[PDB]
Parts: structure tokens; C-alpha cells; sequence
């Protein structure tokens, strides 16, 4: 053969290196900015929540829900067998990655009162409507019909997980820190 | 117009090769901060750099604790709280205080010489041996030529050119006669002002040569980034041309 | 590839000009095609989506100079452009539902060449530029509608944003890459305002490739009968030449339609959008009537139809290990739903070409007309029965008639006769 | 959901010759300023446009000593002053009341029948008439059904739909039976709480009515401008239509 | 209009192709092109000419994505672009220096054409869209130059829309209508930012025609002698085809230039640039220092040479009876020095192509481009003496030499005996 | 003839007559909006103004030069006959518009004391630098050359007018309203 072959291609080949190392930056650039990633965490007031209140509260852009359940809104957590739930998993950043959906698991505290999720439907994002609302007296998703229980728990809808509960501890008798 | 002498200090980022001395950005910072920061701001700088890499380098904790000092108004309550490193360091505290967070860049030393820009080609634009300069240009007597005459709550700075100079030191045709002419920033700078911890010198000497240092990199944060990615350009650029260049030459051999 | 005449220069500035550049030349054997004599009011459409793009294009720039890209002001800015801007209160809805006439506008131009098989070959490739453009429009369509920073604008910009998030394994990613961050907020509205901008002019040269293509094809007319390539004589029985001809007609019928579509800008220009926008966009609410853009309803609907408990939706979640689930499923019937639009060339395998002489054809159509109407109408009804029900079946026959009953019918159904000539159908 | 019912008004500017009641504006203006700005605020209204044609249409001299009613924050200096009439209405004062300068636009009266729309297209969206509604629709006495259930703080609303409504006036669904629904609002009119100059009525029905033809207005000020818009184009296009047309049809006129 | 052969499908997805739309078939006539076989170095001009334009407007979208036109944000925007997004500091340096690179690219480009009589027929139209590209190119630098909102930005701001003011009569109302109010400010930078997105689109389009116009003439060479049109034999022995032999040149060469350039905005990035611009706008102080962009230099010294007090100013001024007074007289001398460039084709009346066979020529010629280089040099200086003199002789040297030395060495000047055909050049 | 002639006239013509109507606003809205065109007036504080300082205040979005002049500066300015200056006129907003160029008629008192002009060059719009500098002891435009006097006169370069006098006033011993 010919070593004029391997030039055609050793020269072709660097081409498409550099190609590469242009259009990567150019893409790399819609990735969040250094200042996105610079937003750590944030610490919120529960004094004024009464039993029965819904608190919404800005973090990182998406809303974060502060609900102090109401005995009502205990009883049915607690009613509902794990597998009558859509989504088993907790999804609760602050227990194990595998616990399970039991309203027991969903809250902060073991009264169970305290229920503090992501006020983001897992469908597609939106803040589905709270104030006891929907079927399953929980949070209804106006966006495309996803209906949350008491919990938080998907129930019924395009919503395929449970609303996911953030990083979050109180850390005095008033104060709960996301993040 | 104008145009004078500016001390050509060896930074150790000038060259191509150049890279900042994390300890003196770290000195820089200290001296900005004890002494700068009085009276001029940083607000295009955010606290935060001072962690990001290639710089003063400080560890989250640290940076986290300086932004404290700060007091700033939050832009949702409106009331003031402690400063966190996700924000800009203040604006000027004393409003006729340029901001310094662009200075290094936004001046020149080097003047090309028929005015065809060939001196500032090879002594780069100067800019932190000007703000050198400005910092160990202030004498302690004024030119005998402006004896009395000195403008009020100015002092002489023999690197500073866009100031005011008393009519006796013009010439014949309005042109002043002094290096220099009259700032407003008394001398901020007095040997030792400033303590560095491992005890390196504080001779108004070194510490205006390295809250420049500083200053350069409050400017210039991707300094290194920047010059990284030149080289970087230059091999995939060296070899394709090399390449494309036989590619070239054993092709046109078909032909002459 | 039609029998005519080409360019003669006449004047002293046209024979100077011709021997260096022939822009007289081919603008002129662009201007004066060859054009089937018979040609009905459905063929005004392609006019009506040139000058939308254009008229969309100047009012843009000129609203692009009194709107600012910033969460902050985003919002205020335009109303600005409605209160201060001299004439600007016009121009804001004159583009607004300039998106309007656009779209209904581009469906009345698909729905035409869905019937008269302005799809089958050998115009294959203008329907697939043609499937491209109508990628383009809603993608700009819907940018646009996230910079005035109202609440549909911040929640369609989540919702459609979340489509990405769909998207297994990658699809996080997408979705960050998109946002610039965690969540809907200023990166995104700024990067939204630059592609929003960018777009059309990526548009435009598509339409310049889509009239290429059918130019070098010659025009489609309603009988499915090409024009004799046979003779300058008979090809000359079945056109008329392009100008002025059809500019007039095409002219003609554009005024009348902006003479509607005036008589909407100034008398009721909000009522095709959402009262919701002048509202402020809220990170923290979500409107309670949240809908899409009327033009966008359809497709939605097909989105929403497919929930956790349909039946297929379960199988297809079931065999696919979990992968393929509701959520995943609606994105895929959506984006689907057009796919498969894209690929009638090769779906309808019936030779005959104008569906008014296929007479079993002709109800599976009207039907599918009669399903996006009813596909539409549904997007906008709570999710509540018996609408669940409708919406499904309706995303059902749309699959059906391009998957299923147009295969079929290719084999099947007994075609009609065909006029052996357009001229002989323009006669009659 | 929120699909109920609005009292349709006879406005004189709905109606392609519809045009704005200098008086109604100037009355509503008035009702806007002793009763609704006690809470709600009008951000995006310049007060400069009360003098603008087609509005109210107020003398420079009254809008520039009206706008001296309110405490605007000077951008530049930052301290407190006088309302100059190139300000904006301030925001809402009450921080859960909504601004009303878009508010005519950001509601419907008028939800098409079958959910087609039609009821829409023939009798506007119905923003004002909704206004007007929620205005004159704080009925003395609650629906029967809450009775001893209602939420303390919240007033029940014959015309607003987006209220929480007591467990007791759900039916078996969850749906309420109460036509409308308990705002946070408390009835703000009540017989002559506002007294015209020229003595016209102030029953709660007319200062309603008013204020709603005034935040019709403060949504939609070139309304008339729009609607005369509207006109020109039409005629324009009736007859470059009409010309058209024959142009069409005296040229095919030699081929069919 | 050389003799060459064309494409034909080979593959089936080739004949598929070409029987619908024949994109391949025109690309292939177009990158095969027969191109004479000697062409020097200054032929790869105009391809780093449109590498630029690609470069300019990809990182300019994807700066338009994080920059926000408004004055309060606007500076800051750029300096969070700058330390924040992501290689935003390395994009924001190439899109500047892009602008340097693409001027001393079109003058080169340009004065190559000046030289080989790359103007004079039947090149006469590929000069004058050559032109307006030019024109628009400085349009677009100047409005990109004005985003950032630096002291320069906002003095070049007040200055450029001032030389609308100059216009007799409507003057001060082109100027209001330009500034969008009585001064320089947000109105002003919004409707900038709308405009520096639009014109590359439209440079762009106009370079298509460019290309489409050189493309039809056949390019030229550094001999003058045009390719023999008469058999594709001895077409052959004058050209080789564009591809591969040019595409590698040019591509090798632009690779040269490429690296040289990275060279700068990797290591100098700030070396072209004024210092004052990194100075937040000031209303209300003009920098001592306010110097033009480099590229603006030359037309910026012939503006200023004319002052109240020159001979023909005043000439001019009193057979004006006031209206043409030294304010407007270097407007027109400046956007004068332009026209007069544009109009070469009609000045330069020597029937000799290439000035390689024009002894007398090559002179003049090479005055005109030291003068160019020492206008520029110039521009740089204060108005004092000697500066005064030396910019008004070499403002006068400018006109001179294409109002008056081209036409007479027209009929002078005694040629050279040119190659009789390109091929016993490059056997040379 | 014919009157199918007149008609493809009244046509084309009544098209031309459209794309107008449509141009028009296209190029109109760039014109000063309602809120540019709104504003007025102001008010200066000259308390601090010793002689020998210049006051640089904005109005109008360009700079409005304030200076209390010293006895030199005055001296100057009216050691100058008219018939020496190039711009002859006072473009002095205040007096009569066919008013002369006399240091006299350019400044507000009589002592020719306080001249308040805009700081705005004639030439192309640059704001000229002051302090006496330029070469007649007045302000130098540092964009294209030219030089100004003590009383703002041009007297050298591009620039063809003096810097104009804006309407303006003591409307109390030591406030001054422009506009
Ligand atoms: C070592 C810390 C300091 C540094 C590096 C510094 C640097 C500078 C620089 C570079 C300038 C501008 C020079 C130019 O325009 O070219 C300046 C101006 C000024 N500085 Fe500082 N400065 C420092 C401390 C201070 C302090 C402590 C004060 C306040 C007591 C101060 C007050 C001013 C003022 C008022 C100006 C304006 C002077 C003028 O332009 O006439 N500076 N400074
Ligand atoms: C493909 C043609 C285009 C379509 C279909 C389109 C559609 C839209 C839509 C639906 C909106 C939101 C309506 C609203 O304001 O509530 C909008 C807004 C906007 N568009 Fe476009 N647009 C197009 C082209 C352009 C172009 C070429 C530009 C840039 C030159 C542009 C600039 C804007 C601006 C600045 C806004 C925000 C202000 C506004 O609300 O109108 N548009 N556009
Ligand atoms: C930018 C929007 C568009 C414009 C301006 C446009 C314009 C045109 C024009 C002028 C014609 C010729 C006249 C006619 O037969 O109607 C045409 C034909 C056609 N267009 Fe479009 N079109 C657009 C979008 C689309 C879309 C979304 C499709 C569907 C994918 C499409 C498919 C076709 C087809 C199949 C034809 C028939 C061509 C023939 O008869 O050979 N076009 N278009
Ligand atoms: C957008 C910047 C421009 C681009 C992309 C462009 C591109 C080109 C290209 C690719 C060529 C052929 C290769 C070559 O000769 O280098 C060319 C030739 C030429 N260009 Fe340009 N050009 C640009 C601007 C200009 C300008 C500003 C002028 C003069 C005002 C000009 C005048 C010419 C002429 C006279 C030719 C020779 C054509 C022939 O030989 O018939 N171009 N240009
Ligand atoms: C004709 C090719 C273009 C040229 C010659 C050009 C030139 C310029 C110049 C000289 C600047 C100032 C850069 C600086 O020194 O900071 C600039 C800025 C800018 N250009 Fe362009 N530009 C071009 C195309 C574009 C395009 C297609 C866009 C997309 C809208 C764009 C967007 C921007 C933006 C957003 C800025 C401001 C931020 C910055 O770059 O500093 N430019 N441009
Ligand atoms: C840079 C990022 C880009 C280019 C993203 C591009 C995406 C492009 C697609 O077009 C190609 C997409 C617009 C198109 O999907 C086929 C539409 C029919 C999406 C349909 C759509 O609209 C909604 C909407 O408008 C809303 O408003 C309030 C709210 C919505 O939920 C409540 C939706 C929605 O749920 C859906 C499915
Ligand atoms: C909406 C569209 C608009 C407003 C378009 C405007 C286009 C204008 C012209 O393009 C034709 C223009 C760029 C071009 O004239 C041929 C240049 C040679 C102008 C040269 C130029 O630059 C200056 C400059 O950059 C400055 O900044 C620091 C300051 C300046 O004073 C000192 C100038 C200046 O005195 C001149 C003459
Ligand atoms: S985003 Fe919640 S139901 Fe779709
Ligand atoms: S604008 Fe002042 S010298 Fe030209």
C-alpha cells in the first residue's frame, strides 16, 4: 500500500480532534454558570405555622412545601397499605435510598406532622396545589392530573414517583435547615 | 492627554508561561483588605473567587468567615445580615473611590513609542505596574516648582498623569512641567501598615507589589485559564498545520 | 422539470447585468413556473405562512429593541412596549397572534397535502422539510412565549423544559443543560431570548430549501395528474404561467384573510391567549387553569391521555422492565404522534395519488380532521371522565389512521378514474 | 376548578365603537384612590397617563398635585419625596392584595359554553363585568350551608371562584354547592363611602361599575387607539380586497 | 463559464436525491469549480473572511445567551460572562478579536482586489456587494463595540449617531429617531442589541451573493489573463479544481492564521483593545484618552483633518453659502473616502487588469497602502502639529489617487507585455 | 384604450398606500416613547461652588456644566471682540436668540460670574474637559479637537457653535433651575 494513505487520515483524524475541542466549549457553556453552583442551602422559620398550614418557600429556584399535618391528614398517611402506593421508595434524601413509603418515613419528626417536600410534581415540574386538595386529600397537580395523598405520595396520574422530601433537619424548636 | 513612566515590576504572571503566586494574591488580598478597601470597593468581584482555583486559593471555610466582616443588604428581606461568600465584595465606601475591580485592566503603563503601540507589544498593557507605580509614587515633598501652590487635598504622585497641576508648573505653552501631577488618594501605603503572618516584609515596596499581584488577578481570574488554552490552541493548530501543510504539498506534486 | 421559455435580455442594464450575475434571470424563471390551471382556495396557504414569517420576523426586531432579557424587567419591559412605545401596543399583539395565524395557517397547509398526497413522490423530500419547519415553528413558538415572563410563560417553560427530563438515563442532563441551572429561572429566559431570535432565520432558509424543492418538482394539483413534460404545446394546456396568474390569486386571498386577521388584532386581540400571562410569572404557584397555547392542544392532549392506569401504557411499562413507564410514554406518543405525520410518504401505500378519487379514503380523513378538532377541544377540559375516555380513543385513531388504516387501504380499496389531464378537469 | 358565573355590564367601551367615559375614568380614578389603593397598587401604570388622550384625560397641573400624594423612593438619591407625575402608581400597600394595573386583563367573566369558547368570542373575555362582581358580590348573609363552619378571616363571594370553601359545602366529590367562594377581601364598598363632585350616585352598584371602567382603562389605555387601528386596517383591506378581486377576475377572464 | 464536466448519481440514495432535489448536484458544480492554477497567498483572504463571519456569529449567539442589553445590567452582564459562564472569558475574547481579525481580513482581502484589478469588469458586481458588505460589517462592529457599556461603548455611541446630525436639515431628526431620545441612553443600547443580532444575518445573505457572483465570472488571478474558455482540453492546462487543491490551501492557510490568532487571544487578548472600555459608561466625563477602534482609525483621521480652519473647508463653506461647513464637510470627506473606493471600477480606466504589468501604476498603489497604514498610524495621534499636516496629506493623497491618478494613468502610463494564457505563467 | 389599464393602477396603487401605512409605524416606534418625552425639569444646588470650580450635573440624559467663574476666567472672556470668535451667536437659550457672543450675554448674573451651559461639544456630542484647559483657557473636547474659551466659545477646531446656554435661572440666591 502506501504510507500516503495513513497521512490522508493521520491529518483528517487531527482535524476532527480540534473540531471536537470547538464545539465541546461551545455546548459546555449552557451548563450552569459558576454563581449557580455557588447556592449552598437556607434555614426557615416554622414559628407562626399552625397545625393545618401549607408554608412555601423558595430553594434553589423550586418551591419547597412546610405542611404541619392535622390529625386528619396523620390518620389517612397512616392508613394506606405500602402496596396500594404507585411509588414504594421514600424518596427521602435523608433516610436510606431503599425505605419504604410509609407516611412513618415520609415525615421529619415521629409525630408525623411535619411533612416537608418538594413542591415539584415529578411529571413534568410544576407546584401542584395543596391545601388538602385532589383525591386523595393531599396536593393536586393542575398541570396534567396527578393527584398526591396526604404524604405526598403519587396516587393517581402521569406523575411517576412520590414528591421527594430535600435535605432537611430542624435545628432548634422553630427552625428547620434545607439544604 | 497624556502619558508618563511606569516601574516595569517582574510580576510573576507576565510571560506567557506566567502563573500567580497563590501567597502573594493571598498577601494582596490582606493588604487590599487592611488598607484598599477603606475607601475603594471590588463589586464585580464575588467573595466566592477567593476559594475557585487558580488564584488566592482560600478554603470555604476561611472565604466563608472574611465575607462575614461585610454587612449587606439582602435583596429580598431589605435588610441588612452577615455577608456570604456568594456575594460581591462592597462597592466604593468613599464615593470618589474608583472601584478596583477592573483597574489592573483598565489602564496602561507602557506607551508605544512613535505612538505606534510597538513598546506596549512587548510590556504588555501595563496595567499592575501602573497601579505599582500610583502606590510607591508618592514623595514626601512636593516638586519645589508647586511650593505653595499645591491644590488642596491633593497630593503629588510622580506616576499619576490625569491629574491637576498648579499653573506654575506649566511652560510656555500650558504643558506641565512634572513627572507626575495631583492625585486625590493621600499615600495609603507606610512601611509595616500591614503584619503578614510568616513575617514577610511589609516595605511599602512589597506590599504595593502585591496587592497588584491581587489586583492583576481580581481583573484577570481565568489569567491561567486563558493562557492554558492558548497553548492548547497552538498544539492542535502546530500539528494541523504541519499535516494539512504535507497534505497540501504531496498533492500538488500530481500536477508541478 | 415543465416545458417553457427562459430569461431573453431586452434592456442595456440587463444585458450588462446578465453576463456577470443572472439574478434577473433565475428570479424571473422562478416568477413565471408553470402551474396547474385548477388550483382551489387550499392551495393559498403557502402564501399566507411566507408573509406570516415575514410580517413575525419585522415585528420581532423591532420588539426585540424595546424588550429587555431579564427576570427582573422581562415582564415590565413589555408592558412598557405596551404603554410607552409608540405604536408598540400594536405591534406586541400583531406578533402575538401572528404565532396564531401561523399555526392555523400551517395546519390548514398540512391538512391540504394530508388529502390531495402533496406527500407521496416524488415530492417526498419537500414534506419532510416542510416536517422540519413545523419542528422549528413550535420550538420557536414556544420560546417566545416564555420571554414576556408571565405565568404560563414561567410554567410551560417548566413543563416543556421537564419533556427532556422524560428522557432515560441522559435526560437529567438534557434538562439541566437546557435551564443553565436547577430550575426555570433567568439563565434560561436569556439563553430562550438569543435562540427565540436565532430560530427564525434557521426557519426562513428551510422555506427557501421547501420552495427549492417543490419548484424543481413542479406544483401538486387537486386531481393528483402531473402536467405533460411532454411538449411546450400541451404542457402549455395544462398551466398558466406562475405571474400573474396565481400572485394575484395568491395576493388577492391573502387580503382577505389579513383582513380577518386585522379585524381580530384590533378588536379582540386576547382572545386567542391566556388571561393568566398578565400575571406575573410565580416560582411558588402554579395557576390553577393552567392550558397551552391553543396551537399546542392537541399534542398535549395526546400527552395526557396515556396515564399510569391505560392499559397499554401498563403492558408496554410491564415488558420494558420499568423503563417505558406513563410518564416516558406520553412523551413518546407525543413526539410520536408527529414522527409518524413525518413518515406518511412511506405509510400510504395506495398509488393513486389525489384522495378525491379514493373514495374509502375519504372518510378515514375527515375523520382524522374531525380528531384534531376534538383533539384540540379536549386539551382544554379537566382530566376528569368522561374526557379521559375521549382524549384516548381520539390519540387512538390518530396512531390508526397512519399506522394501521392507510397501510391497509393501499392494498384494499377500489380507486376511482382519474381525469386523464389537468387540462381536461379545468375544462369541466 | 373555576368556571362561574358574571354579571354582564353594558360597558360603553366594549363594542368595536366602544369608547371610554372620560367621566366614568375620572370617577373611577377617584374610588381607585379613597377606597381599592388603601391595598391594591397599580406598578405598571405611569401616573403621567392620566393626562395621556383617551383616559381620564386630567390637566397636567391635577395629575402632577395628585401624584404628590403618594411617598415615592427616589432612585438616584434614595431618600424619600414628592410623587412626580412620571412615577408609578405604587405597589400594592396590603403585600397579599394584587397589583390591579393588568387585573382587568387577568380574569375571565365570560368561559365559553360547552367549554368551546363561544360564549367568549361573542361576549369578550369579561374581565371588567368580573371586577365588577367580586365587587358587588359580598352578600350579608352566608350560603346556609356554612353556617357556624365559615373561616374566620375570609369573606364569602357570590362571583369569585378560586376561594377555599368549608368541608360542610363540598358534595360527595369534593365539588363545591356554594356558587362562589370565601376571599380574603373584605367587602371594600358600601352606599356613598365616596362623594362625587358633580353628585352623580355612589351606590356600591355605580362606584363598582366605575372603578371597573377605570381598571379597564389602567389595563387596556390604548384601547380607542387599538380600536380606530382596527378601522384603518379593515378599510384598507376591504378595498385593496375588492381591487384585488376584480384585477383576479378581469385577468383568468382571458384562459376560463 | 470554463469547459467542465458535472455530477451524476451514482449510489441509489444519490439517484433518489437527485430526481426530487438536486442539493448534491449543485454543491458538487460548486466545490469543483475550475479555478486557474496560479494564485498567490493573497487568494486565502476570502476564505478567512468567511471563517470569521462563522466564528463571529457562533459565539456571538452563545454570548447573546448570558449578555442582557440594559444599562444597568449590561457592563455587569459582560463581567459576569467573563468570571462566571462557563469559558465564557475565552468566548467573549474571541468574538472581540474576531472583530480585528475580520478587518485586517477585509482589508487585506480588499487591497488584493485594489492591486490585481480583481475590480475592473466583468468583476464589477462582485466589487460593489463586496462594498456593501463592507459597510455593513463596520454597521455591525461599531453596534457590537457599543453592548459592552464601557466608556468607549458610550462615546462612540454619542460620536457615531453624531455624525447624523451633521446631515443638513433632517439631521437632528435622523439622529433623535437613531438615539430613540435627546441622548444616548437605554433606548439607544436595546435597539443596538437588536440590530448587532440582525446584520450578520443579512452580511451573511450578501455573501452568499458574493460568492454566487464570483462564482459566475470565474475567479481571478495575479495575471489578469482570464482562463481559455474554448475546449475543455486547454481549460485544464489554465485550471485545476477547486477541491482538493484550493480547499486544502485555503484550509492550511487559515489553519496558519488560526494559530497565530489563538496566539493572541490566548496570551494578548487585551492588546488590540482600549483599556478605557473596561471603565463602567460615564454620561457625564468623556476619557481624555477616547481613541477609535483600530480598524475605524484611517476613516476616523480623514474626518478630523477637516477642521474650520483648511483652505478648501472654508472654499467650500462660502460657495455654500454656510451649509457645507467643517462639522459635515468630514462626514462627507469620510463616507466619501469610501465611496470613492466603491466606485473604482469607473475611475481606474487602464484596460490592464493585473497592476503586476502596470509599471507606473504599482506606484500609486503602493503610496496608497502606506498611506492607508499611516492614516491609520494617525489616527492614533493628538490634532497638534505636525499630525494636523501629515493627516491632511494623506487624506489628500487618498482621493488623489483614485479621483485623479487612476483616471490619467489611464491614459498614460505605457503597460507591460502580460502572459499570453495562465498556464505559460504557472509553468514558470 | 382601456379601463382594465386605470384598474391595475387603482390596485398597485392602493397596495403602495398599505405597505406604507405598514412601514410607517415600523420606523415610528423608534422615536422617543411616552416616557422619554415625559421629562421636565430640575433643580441645582450651587451652595458649595467656590469660584474656580465646575459643577458637572446631568439633566436630560447629557451633562449641564456649572461654573462659578474667577476673575482671570472673566477678564478673558471679555478681552475678545466679537468680531474674533468663529461662532457669533450666544446660542444663549435665557436672552434674545439673535443675541451676540459677548462674554456679557453668556453668562446669568451681570458680574459674568456664573456660566451654566451644556457640557456638551457642538461637534459630534463628547462632554469637553474643563478646569481651563484647551488653548483659550476654557474646555478642550478631547474626541476631535476642539477648544472653547472662558465663556464657551468656539475657537478652534470641527466644532462649529458655541456650547448652547440651556433656559436657566436663580430662582433663589443659591439655587439655579435648568429647563
Ligand atoms: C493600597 C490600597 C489602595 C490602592 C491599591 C489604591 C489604588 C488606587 C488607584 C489605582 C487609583 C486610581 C489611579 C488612576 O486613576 O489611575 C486610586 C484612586 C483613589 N484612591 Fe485609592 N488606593 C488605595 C487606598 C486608598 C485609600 C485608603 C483611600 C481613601 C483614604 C483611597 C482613595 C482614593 C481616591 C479618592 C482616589 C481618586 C483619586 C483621583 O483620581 O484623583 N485610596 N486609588
Ligand atoms: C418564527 C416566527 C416567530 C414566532 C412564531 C414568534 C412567536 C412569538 C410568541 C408566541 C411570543 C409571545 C407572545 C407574547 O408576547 O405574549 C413572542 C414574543 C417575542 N418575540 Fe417572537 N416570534 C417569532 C419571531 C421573532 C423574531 C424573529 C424575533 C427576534 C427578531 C422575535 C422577538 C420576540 C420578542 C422580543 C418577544 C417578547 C416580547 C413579546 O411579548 O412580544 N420573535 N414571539
Ligand atoms: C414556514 C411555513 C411554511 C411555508 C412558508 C410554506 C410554503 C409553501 C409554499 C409557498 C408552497 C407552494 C404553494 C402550495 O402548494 O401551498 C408549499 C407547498 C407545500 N408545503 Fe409548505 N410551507 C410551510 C410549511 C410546511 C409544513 C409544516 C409542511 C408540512 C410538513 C409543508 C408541506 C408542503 C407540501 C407537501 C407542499 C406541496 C408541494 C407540492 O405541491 O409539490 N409546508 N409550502
Ligand atoms: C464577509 C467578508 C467577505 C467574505 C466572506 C468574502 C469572501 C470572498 C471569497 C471566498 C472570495 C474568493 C476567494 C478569494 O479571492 O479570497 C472573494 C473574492 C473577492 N472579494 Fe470578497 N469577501 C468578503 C468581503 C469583501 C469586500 C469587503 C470586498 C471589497 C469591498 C470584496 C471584494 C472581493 C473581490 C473583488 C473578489 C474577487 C472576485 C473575482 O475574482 O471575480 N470582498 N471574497
Ligand atoms: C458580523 C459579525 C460580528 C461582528 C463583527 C461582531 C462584533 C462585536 C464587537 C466588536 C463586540 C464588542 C466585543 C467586545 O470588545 O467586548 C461585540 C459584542 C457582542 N456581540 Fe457581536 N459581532 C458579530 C456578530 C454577532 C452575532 C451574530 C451576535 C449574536 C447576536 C453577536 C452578539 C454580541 C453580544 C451579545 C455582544 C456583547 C457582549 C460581548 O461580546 O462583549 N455578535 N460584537
Ligand atoms: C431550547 C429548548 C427547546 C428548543 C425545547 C423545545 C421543545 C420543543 C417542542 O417543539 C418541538 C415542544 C414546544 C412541543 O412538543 C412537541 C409542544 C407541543 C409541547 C406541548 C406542551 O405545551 C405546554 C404548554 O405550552 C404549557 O403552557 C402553560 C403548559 C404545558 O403543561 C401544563 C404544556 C405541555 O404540557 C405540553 C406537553
Ligand atoms: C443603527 C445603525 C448605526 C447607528 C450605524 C452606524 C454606522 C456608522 C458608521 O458605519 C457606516 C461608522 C461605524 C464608520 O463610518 C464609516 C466608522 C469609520 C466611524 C469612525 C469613528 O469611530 C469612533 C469611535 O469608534 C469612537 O469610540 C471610542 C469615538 C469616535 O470619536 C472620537 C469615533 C469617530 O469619531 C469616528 C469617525
Ligand atoms: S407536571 Fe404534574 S401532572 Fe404533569
Ligand atoms: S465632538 Fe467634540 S471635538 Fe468632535
Amino acid at each position: 500500500g502506501t504510507r500516503r494513505d495513513f497521512l490522508y487520515y493521520a491529518t483528517a483524524g487531527a482535524g476532527a480532534v480540534a473540531t471536537g475541542a470547538a464545539v465541546w466549549p461551545l455546548i459546555n457553556q449552557m451548563n450552569p454558570s459558576a454563581d449557580v453552583q455557588a447556592l449552598a442551602s437556607i434555614f426557615v422559620d416554622v414559628s407562626s405555622v399552625e397545625p393545618g398550614v401549607q408554608l412555601t418557600v423558595k430553594f434553589l429556584g423550586k418551591p419547597i412545601f412546610i405542611r404541619r399535618r392535622t390529625e386528619a391528614d396523620i390518620e389517612l398517611g397512616r392508613s394506606v397499605q405500602l402496596g396500594q402506593l404507585v411509588d414504594t421508595n421514600a424518596r427521602n434524601a435523608n433516610i436510606d435510598a431503599g425505605a419504604e413509603a410509609t407516611d412513618q418515613n415520609r415525615t421529619l419528626d415521629e409525630a408525623g406532622e411535619w411533612l416537608v417536600m418538594w413542591g415539584v410534581c415529578t411529571h413534568l415540574g410544576c407546584s401542584p396545589i395543596g391545601g388538602v386538595s385532589g383525591d386523595f386529600g393531599g396536593w393536586f397537580c393542575p398541570c396534567h392530573g396527578s393527584h398526591y395523598d396526604s404524604a405526598g405520595r403519587i396516587r393517581k396520574g402521569p406523575a411517576p414517583e412520590n414528591l421527594p422530601i430535600p435535605l432537611a433537619k430542624f435545628i432548634d424548636e422553630t427552625t428547620i435547615q434545607l439544604g | 492627554a497624556g502619558g508618563g513612566h511606569v516601574e516595569d515590576v517582574p510580576f510573576s504572571f507576565e510571560g506567557p508561561f506566567g502563573t500567580f503566586d497563590q501567597h502573594q494574591l493571598q498577601r494582596g488580598l490582606q493588604v487590599y483588605t487592611e488598607v484598599c478597601a477603606a475607601c475603594h470597593g471590588m463589586k464585580f468581584v464575588p467573595i466566592r473567587s477567593l476559594s475557585e482555583p487558580g488564584g488566592p486559593e482560600l478554603p470555604e471555610d476561611q472565604v466563608r468567615a472574611y465575607a462575614t466582616q461585610f454587612t449587606v443588604t439582602d435583596e429580598e428581606t431589605g435588610e441588612d445580615r452577615e455577608g456570604k461568600p456568594t456575594d460581591h465584595f462592597p462597592h466604593s465606601a468613599l464615593e470618589n473611590a474608583p472601584d478596583l475591580s477592573l483597574m489592573a485592566k483598565a489602564r496602561a503603563g507602557f506607551h508605544g513609542p512613535m505612538g505606534t503601540g510597538i513598546s506596549q507589544l512587548f510590556n504588555g498593557i501595563g496595567g499592575p505596574e501602573y497601579i505599582y507605580s500610583v502606590l510607591t509614587g508618592f514623595p514626601e515633598e512636593p516638586p519645589k516648582c508647586a511650593e505653595g501652590h499645591e491644590p488642596d487635598g491633593f497630593y503629588y504622585n510622580r506616576a499619576f498623569q490625569n491629574g491637576s497641576v498648579p499653573d506654575t508648573c506649566k511652560d510656555a505653552n500650558g504643558v506641565k512641567t512634572t513627572a507626575g501631577s495631583w492625585i486625590a488618594m493621600p499615600p495609603p501605603l507606610m512601611d509595616d501598615l500591614v503584619e503578614y503572618a510568616d513575617g514577610h516584609d511589609a516595605s511599602v515596596h512589597a506590599m504595593a507589589e502585591d496587592v497588584s499581584a491581587f489586583l492583576m488577578w481580581a481583573a484577570e481570574p481565568k489569567l491561567m485559564a486563558r493562557k492554558q488554552a492558548g497553548f492548547t490552541a497552538v498544539m492542535f493548530l502546530t500539528v494541523l498545520s504541519v499535516l494539512l501543510y504535507l497534505t497540501n504539498k504531496r498533492l500538488w506534486a500530481g500536477v508541478k | 422539470g415543465i416545458p417553457h421559455d427562459h430569461y431573453e435580455p431586452r434592456t442595456g442594464i440587463e444585458k450588462w447585468l446578465h453576463s456577470r450575475l443572472p439574478i434577473v434571470a433565475l428570479a424571473y424563471d422562478t416568477i413565471m413556473i408553470p402551474t396547474p390551471r385548477n388550483l382551489n382556495w387550499m392551495w393559498i396557504w403557502g402564501v399566507v405562512l411566507a408573509f406570516c414569517l415575514v410580517l413575525q420576523i419585522v415585528t420581532g426586531i423591532v420588539l426585540a429593541m424595546h424588550y429587555t432579557p431579564h427576570v427582573d424587567l422581562a415582564f415590565a419591559s413589555v408592558e412598557h412596549i405596551m404603554r410607552n412605545v409608540n405604536g408598540g401596543f400594536m405591534l406586541r399583539y400583531l406578533h402575538a397572534n401572528g404565532a396564531s395565524l401561523f399555526f392555523i395557517a400551517v395546519y390548514l397547509h398540512i391538512f391540504r397535502g394530508l388529502y390531495y398526497g402533496s406527500y407521496k413522490a416524488p415530492r417526498e423530500v419537500t414534506w419532510i422539510v416542510g416536517m422540519l419547519i413545523y419542528l422549528a415553528m413550535m420550538a420557536t413558538a414556544f420560546m417566545g412565549y416564555v420571554l414576556p415572563w408571565g405565568q404560563m410563560s414561567f410554567w410551560g417553560a417548566t413543563v416543556i423544559t421537564g419533556l427532556f427530563g422524560a428522557i432515560p438515563g441522559i435526560g437529567h442532563s438534557i434538562q439541566t443543560w437546557l435551564l443553565g441551572g436547577p430550575a426555570v429561572d433567568n439563565a434560561t429566559l436569556n439563553r430562550f431570548f438569543s435562540l427565540h431570535y436565532l430560530l427564525p432565520f434557521v426557519i426562513a432558509a428551510l422555506v427557501a430549501i421547501h420552495i427549492w424543492a417543490f419548484h424543481s418538482t413542479g406544483n401538486n394539483n387537486p386531481t393528483g395528474v402531473e402536467v405533460r413534460r411532454t411538449s411546450k404545446a400541451e404542457a402549455q394546456k395544462d398551466t398558466v404561467p406562475f405571474w400573474p396568474y396565481f400572485i394575484i390569486k395568491d395576493v388577492f386571498a391573502l387580503a382577505v384573510v389579513l383582513l380577518v386577521f386585522f379585524a381580530i388584532v384590533g378588536f379582540m386581540p386576547n382572545y386567542l391567549g391566556h388571561p393568566d400571562n398578565y400575571i406575573e410569572a410565580n416560582p411558588l404557584r402554579t395557576p390553577a387553569h393552567i392550558v397551552p397555547e391553543w396551537y399546542f392542544l392537541p399534542f398535549y392532549a395526546i400527552l395526557r391521555a396515556f396515564t399510569a392506569d391505560v392499559w397499554v401504557v401498563q403492558i408496554a411499562n410491564f415488558i420494558s422492565f420499568g423503563i417505558i413507564d406513563a410518564k416516558f410514554f406520553g412523551v413518546l406518543a407525543m413526539f410520536g404522534a408527529i414522527l409518524v405525520m413525518a413518515l406518511v410518504p412511506w405509510l400510504d401505500t395506495s398509488p393513486v395519488r389525489s384522495g378525491r378519487y379514493r373514495p374509502m379514503f375519504k372518510i378515514y380523513f375527515w375523520l382524522l380532521a374531525a380528531d384534531f378538532v376534538i383533539l384540540t377541544w379536549v386539551g382544554a377540559q379537566q382530566t376528569t371522565f368522561p374526557y379521559d375516555w375521549i382524549s384516548l380513543i381520539a390519540s387512538a385513531y390518530w396512531f390508526a389512521y397512519f399506522l394501521v388504516i392507510l397501510p391497509i387501504l393501499g392494498a384494499i380499496e377500489k380507486p376511482v378514474a382519474p381525469p386523464a389531464t389537468i387540462e381536461e378537469d379545468f375544462n369541466a
